[PDB]
């Protein structure tokens, strides 16, 4: 009988219940004093009826009150929040185009010829074409599903032919592009929020970060500031102008659209540093993207970088306790968590830190009782040969600038 | 621009293909406004949508995206005036496009 | 009736081409 | 106040007759290759009404003449009936297609013409303006049929997925078309034409799991039969062909039950008594 | 038998007879499977109740579900949202004219809401009673009847309920009609908030540029930004410090008026400057402007330039074609198009290279048929002798702070 407001630590109304005695206590002195509200009665079978159903309308009541702040919500209710700031909802597509098709002679490659790559491909040719009598032709296609999808730069399979054309294949000039993805980002837009908690702003390190962030397929954005403008180094990254704003964007998006919001994001007169040689990846070298001005004036320069890509392992060590068989879901959850699918922990972004604590953790989430015993972790560059068991340690450091990944072979899991 | 016929009934439903999708809108006086569950090719799409004039009724991206369309109000939704005074209009991909261009800087 | 039905099975026997 | 309209499409215009003259049009929608058919006996027609329809209905000017690339071959006609009460109305769609026959029924003093319409009497097509798809699954032949013949379609079938190899290659005409897709896979995933879209689905399966149609007023008795449910209603401007059914009987009541819809027996005769709907239904799945 | 009606599409609220079902399919398992639940019983009357509840508490729910979203608000809701950014919903008044004259006799005494006339509309009501000295003429307090700022002219009031010795009302000119207001609806709340959101999505040269140029009898403008940290040329004007913004402003507009947009549109931090010598007219001398902030009675001063004007001569040799025309037509059509009179050409702004091409080009899509022989331009100083044949020539290119003016006169025409 009773809504409960945890002031600070949850910051959710909860229902207490215990409503059954005020519902008697109700019909007492109401229907009388001596009524036998003992059960297997009609007045009893009616207070428990109207308990159960008041029980349900505080639970139904306290649920909508606590929709209003995340990290309790769900879909389109924590999409109003979101919508509050103008954290966009956001779609799904899938395009490609320029896709080669070596083939016989005057074959007609029709609509929806199914072609497929090594990640489950399922690539369909948007409009019939027919071969030309030199017996190089290129066809435009989409994808099956609506997920961000990288093809591999070399044909590999096709399900639909005449037997004639002997295969499909992927050039350069290919026009690909990664497309976004409904939400997939369902648990961590609740991550991705407070992030682009400034997108409706402008002229700031957070707005930078937010509008970079809501440009397509850019996974993690790190900006830092140089408001003590002295070169020196500050929060990592050493930075050659006195006053600079250092932006590390990872994902596969086109240069132009990020160099543009970072445009449009730009805060009146601070330059764009992305020197002292290893930090990060230049995008162009010298000279970065140029982009025009949307106030028409100038061709400048929008300068940032790629992080530096690393490859990371795991070794674990479980004791499959209490008597339920796991063998390879624990590298699913290491790379679950490790993409950020995971609610309130994102994953490996531009400024993680790989830490076999938090592997072991989000291990534990996913399946306790399971009882890890060892966790350990380290990485080597996007090359390189595996670190040896000598290296895998407890915890890496992981600088600002760079980025790790961690593979589905590259977890191995030992029962002992 | 495609203009849907309405019935001065407190509580209805619509069903219709529009542009190249299945939508049915079951708009109900709900206290002292209109409310709408709009469901797209059966799969329900949004449940208690507050209608307003000139807001459109699918507001979130991944609703009316991509080309999926949207449907607005020309005034504030009131059973009792629709069909005469009270049009639902349906805008396909391009022209939810220019529609929202317009609305994103008035 | 019946002559409904015959023009029914009479109109399922035409198509656009003759042979 | 039964309100039914017949809506000819003319180079004049649209020429509704209403439900004022003596109208009454019979037709028999199903679930199959043939295309649904309406007979209409309209009386009352004028001479000038009479020779502005029946001259433009004609089988002529295609056989030993030309004259025809596109529609405005033959007139096209919808079919608009519902009820009217207290001033709103009910008129929905019960049946677009064109005309191939003409007849007179009843002689003076009442000259009552009868006309015969199919659905998707256009067969007279650009001959498959496109080519059929080489190797394909079954869904994307469909959406190409869909595609030549130029109406939208509903394709919900588990047999998507299935590849052919030539599918379709001997067809002639547009309307072959529908003949095919019916006559591969056919124990079950029948298509067909309502309107102006083409269904492709399942005999078990609704269209529209979200359109059923709950019933609960019958006329006679809502009885067994050797598939499903059939039974005869009034008038109701919801229920399609293969739509669901929630029957809720009376008299007998274990034919209860949810059911889909395979057959459709539309009776409407604005200055005579029958105007009922006989739903054919199986158990749906 | 409540289901889940909250799900997370949203709140889905089913039909009253539904509920009403419900209801009393659970009264009718609690007290018996055969109880009579009409409407008249007890029984039944506590069904009705129990159906008019768990039905308010319903739609009250799907009332409030997504009320964060300011997109689709409304009442004190939309007031909230809309205070966080400084826009607040005006409050209903009505106008409160005082000291209305009013002449009579004797001891004449005017009660409360007489209700005067205004000569349209307007009814007016007494707010106080009054009583007519030994003068004959008295004033009162009136209020307006309606909300809004209803106009209230100096004028003769006339009486619509009038007691008897009550002669007439007049406003003199010391009546204080204190305006009133007509509150804020919540599309025009949605509509402020859009319009915010517009204004602080923008950078600082974007900002300037919108800014300036709603101000009227600026007909162009063009804005450069530094953003480099070293005094040098970007693309033409050569700076004067090493983080600066440089704004110059074409037409005649008011001085304080173009300062305070350009005050209003200001990033911050990054100051203006007039560049160095000759780059853009420094007026209003080598300290800017001073302007007074809107909202803090602190001043601000804003640095902004003039362009460099240029007067352009045009010598063109038309041959005249069938059709006559006279040289004041081709000399028009010329000035029109330098002004920028005409459609998709932008004409002669700030920025713009003089070319004889484009001007021969203006020349023929305003007079078609004639034929064109020979045209050339020439640029020099504003208020200098007109330039010598032979400076002519057939494209002159200007700076990034200048502007071309071409007159009738400077147009010379032949035909040849």
């Amino acid at each position: 009988a009773n809504y409960n407001y945890i002031v600070d630590t949850g910051v959710i109304v909860a229902d207490t219940a215990d409503v059954l005695s005020d519902v008697e206590a109700e019909f007492r002195a109401a229907l009388g004093a001596n009524i036998n509200l003992a059960a297997s009665t009609p007045q009893g079978s009616l207070v428990a009826a109207e308990a159960i159903a008041r029980s349900s309308v505080m639970r139904n009541e306290a649920r909508i009150a606590n929709t209003i702040n995340p990290n309790v919500s769900f879909g389109t209710f924590l999409d109003a929040i979101c919508a509050l700031m103008g954290i966009e909802r956001g779609s799904d597509l899938s395009t490609f185009g320029y896709g080669v098709q070596v083939t016989g002679r005057s074959q007609t490659r029709i609509s929806t010829g199914s072609r497929v790559q090594t990640p489950a491909g399922a690539i369909f040719t948007v409009l019939s074409d027919v071969t030309i009598p030199a017996g190089g032709v290129a066809t435009i296609d989409i994808k099956s599903q609506e997920y961000g999808n990288i093809p591999l730069p070399v044909g590999n399979l096709i399900i639909i032919d005449g037997t004639i054309g002997w295969s499909g294949a992927k050039v350069i000039a290919s026009t690909r592009v990664d497309p976004g993805s409904r939400q997939m980002s369902d648990a961590e837009l609740k991550n991705a929020r407070v992030n682009r908690l400034a997108i409706q702003g402008r002229n700031s390190t957070m707005a930078i970060k937010a509008y970079v962030s809501a440009v397509p397929n850019v996974t993690s954005v790190n900006v830092i500031e140089n408001n003590t403008g002295a070169v020196q180094v500050v929060n990592g990254v050493s930075f050659t102008l006195p006053y600079a704003v250092w932006v590390c964007v990872a994902g596969n998006p086109d240069k132009q659209a990020v160099a543009d919001a970072l445009w449009a994001a730009h805060n009146g007169g601070t330059p764009w540093d992305y020197g002292a040689t290893n930090n990060g990846v230049p995008v162009d070298g010298p000279n970065g993207v140029p982009v025009r001005d949307p106030a028409s004036g100038r061709k400048y320069v929008v300068k940032w970088t790629t992080p530096i890509m690393y490859d990371g392992y795991v070794n674990v060590t479980v004791q499959q306790g209490s008597s339920s068989v796991a063998p390879e879901a624990i590298q699913n959850a290491v790379v679950n968590y490790a993409q950020g699918k995971v609610e309130g922990e994102e994953g490996l972004v531009v400024g993680a830190s790989l830490s076999a604590f938090e592997v072991a953790g989000a291990i534990a989430r996913e399946i306790p009782g399971i009882y890890i015993k060892l966790c350990q972790v380290a990485c080597v560059a996007a090359g390189s040969p595996a670190p040896a068991p000598g290296d895998f340690t407890s915890e890496y450091v992981m600088s600002a600038f760079g980025q790790a990944t961690i593979s589905v072979g590259n977890v191995r899991v030992t029962f002992v | 621009m495609k203009k849907i016929p309405l019935t001065a009934v407190p509580n209805q439903a619509i069903s219709f293909n529009a542009g190249s999708s299945y939508w049915k809108i079951r708009l109900y006086q709900n206290m002292d406004m209109m409310n709408a569950d709009i469901s797209r090719d059966g799969v329900i799409v949004c449940h208690g949508v507050r209608c307003f004039g000139g807001i459109p009724l699918l507001q979130y991206s991944r609703q009316y995206r991509p080309d999926y369309g949207n449907f607005v109000f020309d005034r504030d939704a009131d059973w009792t005036l629709f069909g005469d005074g009270i049009n639902l209009f349906y805008l396909d991909g391009a022209e939810f496009a220019e529609y929202q261009a317009l609305a994103t800087r008035k | 009736q019946l002559t409904t039905a015959i023009q029914d099975a009479q109109n399922d026997s035409a198509t656009k081409i003759l042979y | 106040k039964r309100i039914l309209r017949v809506t000819f499409n003319m180079p004049y215009g649209p020429e509704v007759i209403r439900e004022d003259l003596d109208v009454r049009v019979r037709i028999m929608k199903a679930a199959l290759r043939i295309q649904n058919r309406a007979t209409m006996e309209i009386f009352g027609l004028t001479t000038q009404l009479r020779e502005s329809l029946l001259s433009q209905f004609t089988a002529w000017k295609h056989r030993q003449r030309q004259v025809g690339r596109e529609d405005e071959l033959m007139i096209k006609v919808s079919v608009e009936a519902g009820y009217s009460d207290q001033g709103r109305e009910q008129v929905s769609r019960v049946f677009v297609g064109e005309v191939a026959i003409v007849d007179i029924i009843s002689p003076p003093p009442d000259i009552g013409i009868r006309i015969q319409c199919y659905t998707r009497q256009i067969d007279r097509t650009k001959t498959i303006r496109n080519m059929p798809p080489a190797n394909t699954t079954f869904v994307k032949f469909v959406e190409w049929g869909a595609n030549e013949m130029g109406l939208n379609f509903i394709c919900d079938t588990s047999y998507n997925d299935q590849v052919l190899k030539n599918p379709g290659r001997s067809i002639t005409v547009a309307s072959a078309i529908l003949a095919s897709i019916q006559d591969m896979y056919m124990p079950d995933v029948a298509a067909f034409v309502d309107d102006d879209i083409l269904i492709v689905k399942d005999r078990d399966k609704v269209i529209r799991p979200d359109e059923v149609t709950n019933v609960n007023s019958f006329v006679g008795i809502p009885s067994w039969s050797e598939w499903g449910v059939e039974f005869q209603c009034l008038f109701e401007p919801s229920i399609r062909v293969a739509g669901g059914v929630a029957v809720e009987s009376l008299m007998n009541p274990s034919v209860n039950g949810n059911y889909v819809i395979t057959a459709l027996e539309y009776d409407l005769a604005s200055r005579d008594r029958p105007f009922y709907i006989k739903v054919m239904g199986s158990p749906a799945a």
